[PDB]
């Protein structure tokens, strides 16, 4: 809720969905599979994104970092992926989607 | 040879970063052995066992619900798992009646989305009964 | 009757070029199934078919030249 | 491609079921570890 | 009459090289889909390619020596 509270007076138009009830109980992996499942029941084809979270350093210090997300199959199939075997375009459809539930779980911890 | 067998779960980290010889991967398009210069493939998994082979006397037994492989360019395979459950904590008595349950509910599906879903449920429930 | 064996001898001797018929149907079909998985044709992928075409062709025209040299 | 494809389902939908189908098959001693996951914590509210 | 049986069997033997023309096609055909996955070519791919080539030849060439044995 607290991100949407700050960014509803200037960025009130670029909102796909919002969530609630995060972190009152301890966060888990099944919690990252509700964010990543309702993100597909939206129609929005997305081809580049990122997530922003606080990387825990110490008891006093935290560092806000960013990490990139490659989500279209076009950018996911490039020159480094020339050696890479049996996965198809339909399998790279499957593999990158589990990474979306994964990389939200790394930022829920 | 020179293979960091990574394998984990969100709850508890399993065999991690250790030089283990041979791994079984339960996958749609079958199971394939990882032999020491295996060709890199990013395939995701189906329900089934992983019987992982080391020099420590005998092999271990596990069970992956829905996993993913990312074997890289060098000799480094990383396996993931949502539920890398141990087998012995499973109860056979309630587990059999689920398989006859869902097939009895196949023709109660008036839509086309759930009719694939009950086909998913019997496939997940057939996966354990050959295992046990 | 001497020319009668000159004609029926080259009749079966050119059946050996049929072996370069069905043997070339694979090595040009294997550059179909193994091209899409890896687009690097201008490297040694096309070059190992031309070696695979010509040296499979060399046993085709050799069993043609028997049918000339048996007859003359 | 399989029967879940050309039907309207995906892999994350596949992973939620064959997790629960395993996790309901457990003995009644490790039931709380099926509650350790407990994906029903996050809620969804829409803009409209 | 002696030339009648000689000139048929020399053509009847050299259909044996047709089967070598078939088996030589796969060896430069499977190496196409063998190397297409795994570009480790300068290693034992090509060394297993040349051994496969010169071994199917020796089931085609061995009839050919027997093929010239019929004529002489």
């Amino acid at each position: 809720d607290k991100i949407r509270g700050i960014l509803h007076r200037t960025h009130s138009d670029q909102f796909l969905v919002t969530f609630k009830e995060v972190g009152r109980k301890p966060p888990t992996f099944g919690d990252a599979s509700v964010i990543a499942l309702e993100l597909l029941n939206s129609g929005y084809e997305f081809d580049e994104g990122s997530i922003i979270f606080n990387r825990f350093r110490s008891v006093i210090s935290y560092k806000t970092e960013e990490k990139p997300i490659f989500s279209l199959d076009t950018v996911a199939s490039a020159e480094s992926m020339s050696i890479y075997d049996d996965i198809d375009a339909d399998v790279l459809r499957n593999y990158q989607e589990y990474s979306l539930a994964n990389i939200i779980y790394y930022s829920l911890k | 040879g020179q293979m960091s067998f990574t394998f984990a779960s969100p709850t508890q980290v399993f065999f991690n970063g250790a030089n283990v010889r041979q791994v079984d991967v339960p996958t749609q398009t079958g199971a394939f052995g990882i032999l020491a210069s295996h060709v890199p493939t990013l395939q995701v998994l189906r329900p089934g066992l992983v019987v992982v082979h080391a020099e420590d006397g005998t092999t271990s037994k596990y069970f992956v619900s829905s996993g993913s492989v990312t074997v890289n360019a060098d000799s480094s395979v990383q396996l993931l798992a949502e539920e890398a459950v141990t087998l012995d904590m499973l109860d056979p008595g309630v587990a059999k009646a689920n398989l006859e349950k869902a097939q009895s509910e196949l023709l109660g599906a008036a839509d086309e989305a759930s009719r694939a879903e009950i086909q998913i449920r019997i496939e997940a429930n057939e996966a354990l009964v050959k295992a046990l | 009757i001497d020319t009668a064996a000159k004609f029926i001898g080259a009749g079966a001797a050119t059946v050996g070029v049929a072996g370069s018929g069905a043997g070339i149907g694979t090595v040009f079909g294997s550059m179909i199934i193994g091209y899409a998985r890896n687009p690097s044709l201008k490297q040694q992928l096309f070059s190992y078919a031309i070696l695979g075409f010509a040296l499979s062709e060399a046993m085709g025209l050799f069993c043609l030249m028997v049918a000339f040299l048996i007859l003359f | 491609v399989a029967y879940w494809r050309q039907a309207g389902l995906s892999y994350i939908r596949y992973s939620q079921i064959c997790a629960k189908a395993v996790r309901d098959a457990l003995k009644a001693e490790f039931k709380a570890n099926a509650e350790k996951t407990s994906g029903s914590n996050v809620k969804i509210v829409k803009v409209k």
